[PDB]
């Protein structure tokens, strides 16, 4: 069972803060460590501080401005990272890891995507993409499903609520005016489609919002 | 504080041949190095300990050697699941610090895009808005031109590009081409279609639907 | 069981303790100091036996007030403890000695 | 007397696995070691791994992809090396080395020549080469033997049984439709042939053959 659990978004107007959790379940000892690592789109890792849990201490990189306060929770074994007055330079995937006192970061969170912008929340408007009429099939076909009109990122597309992984490309988002739009392909065997349902699942982090739509002959 | 410099930023090899990735540390560190592989979108997983030691869970294709100031990250017989970004990091001092980070690109052979265009949705129609999708799946390389002709003349205003990365599960890259307009300008033209130029063929592969 | 056997029995479970709660205490001082080593729980424990026997190869030291402060504990720990068992053996020498000579 | 005693050869299909041996004479300390270098041809030495007898222990060169398992016999002093699923990288002469625990490799088997191949073995056909009738000699004169259509490498050409080491060449093979060829060459006073005899002794460990060949006047 995943050992940390982090939310997926949070947006961030600049000037403002944000207070990121971490919740962890397994094994705990006293010699853990929680840290946190700063990644920027395109860029690499940034070791941003830990913290010993067990006795509350903590540690910051000196390298880098210090934006952070790490805090934690010893009864709901939760680690907060406490983020205030960003900039558009702290937009970023912050990742939270566990340490046993050993070195290496043998678990780590799914991540949290701030954004800090002034734009508001913008849940994403999901339609079908299915063949047309005059298209020809092969012993494969495929479908796929828009999602238009989103903020901040991101958006998390499944098949048939993850069931069908093979053959799934989602593509980057592009931003234009304030609103990310991408789109999910989809390759199955054309025997089974509409035989066998197919269905995209979309979840918006960032607005609480979780849809499907299934993908159904145009007729 | 330790610097890691992992050089070169980007490995190309050609699938099941053996690659190895580099880590050289400022100072001598002992063997308080570690890897990590980290795919498109994913969080980064512990691949070696301790420069050698290895993880359980881990393919056993994976090995890591070296001491001092050098370190090698090695993977016997690479194949499309390895295609990833692997950093080294260190635990000898005070702060803990990463390296900058490999790249592992695979060299397969050639393949054609699969094109697939496709008509706005009745349900975005119904917004005053219409967006026609084209894909351009599972190609390689990576190099290649969209164009969109609607009513046999191009068109190149609306139109929004987005590749993926090298694709871990074959190796391929994919491309979506989206072409947006109103539904009043959508409605006053019959044909749209997307045209695939790619180095495996010298004639471009087109798709194409009358509204 | 007399003084001298049962004084180094708990002398050698008391440097036990120092050692563990020493190797915890020395990273949790010396991490946040830029360049110290001594920031891991195996090697600290080592750490922590080498500094309690006073052998100190150097491979590995504290470099914050804090961390020093914690091998001084053990330092002397370390030395009272062992010292503490030559005093025991003395005495076991001693006892049997005056026993030997029929005193 | 030799102190560590190896197979000339082994001949190992693609896939397949052999296990190389070294027989130890002469001193044997608790604290020796056998190590195990390759070296393929035209290149340098390259350490295997080692393995301390005693005790059984063996540790191996983390830098090159694990081939060999190392294990040793106390009781008949043999070291031995289970190299597995071969390819052509893996072709190349095994030399064992014994080090009494202070760092040298004091003594070096003769080593074994393995090739990996799926090729058939096959011994040397040898041919007397005399000169010919209007062949002017000088104070010298130059025979040989050719060692011709066999596989895999080696063979081991010698002189009158060893006793003929001066003036002698025995070229490099030539490989040729799985099948390799070489020719030696011996110099002796002109007047001490045929009057004293010259035979050429072809060893080829690969089939387990040794043949002799005299070389007399063509007539
Ligand atoms: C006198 C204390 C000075 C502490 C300091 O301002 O210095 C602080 C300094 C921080 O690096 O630590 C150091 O070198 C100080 C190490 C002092 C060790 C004292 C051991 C006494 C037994
Ligand atoms: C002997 C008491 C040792 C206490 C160590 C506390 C370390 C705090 C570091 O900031």
């Amino acid at each position: 069972q995943v050992q940390l659990q982090q939310p997926g978004a949070e947006l961030v107007k600049p000037g403002a803060s944000v207070k990121l959790s971490c919740k962890a379940s397994g094994y705990t000892f006293t010699s853990d460590w929680i840290h946190w690592v700063k990644q920027r789109p395109g860029h690499g890792l940034e070791w941003i501080g830990e913290i010993i849990p067990s006795y509350g201490r903590a540690n910051y990189n000196e390298k880098i401005q210090k934006k952070a306060t790490l805090t934690a929770d010893k009864s709901s074994s939760t680690a907060f990272m406490q983020l205030s007055s960003l900039t558009s330079e702290d937009s970023a995937v912050y990742y939270c890891a566990r340490e046993r006192g050993d070195g290496y970061f043998a678990v780590w969170g799914a991540g949290t995507t701030v954004t800090v912008s002034s734009a508001k929340t913008t849940p994403p408007s999901v339609y079908p993409l299915a063949p047309g009429s005059a298209a020809q099939t092969n012993s494969m076909v495929t479908l796929g499903c828009l999602v238009k009109g989103y903020f901040p990122e991101p958006v998390t597309v499944t098949w048939n609520s993850g069931s069908l992984s093979s053959g799934v490309h989602t593509f980057p988002a592009v931003l234009q005016s304030d609103l990310y739009t991408l789109s999910s392909s989809v390759t199955v065997p054309s025997s089974s489609w509409p035989s066998e349902t197919v269905t995209c699942n979309v979840a918006h982090p960032a607005s609480s919002t979780k849809v499907d739509k299934k993908i159904v002959p145009r007729d | 504080d330790i610097l890691l410099t992992q050089s070169p930023a980007i490995l190309s090899v050609s699938p099941g041949e053996r690659v190895s990735f580099s880590c050289r540390a400022s100072q001598s560190i002992g063997t308080d190095i570690h890897w990590y592989q980290q795919r498109t979108n994913g969080s980064p997983r512990l691949l070696i300990k301790y420069a050698s030691e290895s993880i359980s869970g881990i393919p056993s294709r994976f090995s890591g050697s070296g001491s001092g100031t050098d370190f090698t990250l090695s993977i016997n017989s690479v194949e499309s699941e390895d295609i990833a970004n692997y950093y080294c990091q260190q635990s000898n001092r005070w702060p803990f610090t990463f390296g900058s980070g490999t790249k592992l690109e695979i060299k397969r052979a050639d393949a054609a895009p699969t094109v697939s265009i496709f008509p706005p949705s009745s349900e975005q129609l119904t917004s005053g808005g219409a967006s026609v999708v084209c894909f351009l799946n599972n190609f390689y390389p990576k190099d290649i031109n969209v164009k969109w002709k609607i009513d046999g003349s191009e068109r190149q205003n609306g139109v929004l590009n987005s590749w993926t990365d090298q694709d871990s599960k074959d190796s391929t890259y994919s491309m979506s081409s989206t072409l947006t307009l109103t539904k009043d300008e959508y409605e006053r033209h019959n044909s749209y279609t997307c045209e695939a130029t790619h180095k495996t063929s010298t004639s471009p592969i087109v798709k194409s639907f009358n509204r | 069981s007399a003084l001298h056997w049962r004084a180094a029995g708990a002398a050698t479970v008391l440097l036990v303790i120092v050692l563990l709660a020493g190797s915890y205490l020395a990273v949790l001082a010396e991490r946040g100091a830029p360049g110290a080593q001594l920031i891991t729980y195996p090697r600290a424990l080592w750490w922590s036996v080498e500094t309690a026997t006073c052998v100190g190869y150097g491979d590995l030291y504290p470099v914050t007030l804090w961390g020093r402060l914690v091998a001084v504990v053990v330092m002397v720990a370390g030395i009272t403890s062992f010292g503490l068992v030559t005093a025991a053996l003395a005495t076991w020498f001693v006892g049997r000695e005056q026993e030997r000579r029929g005193h």
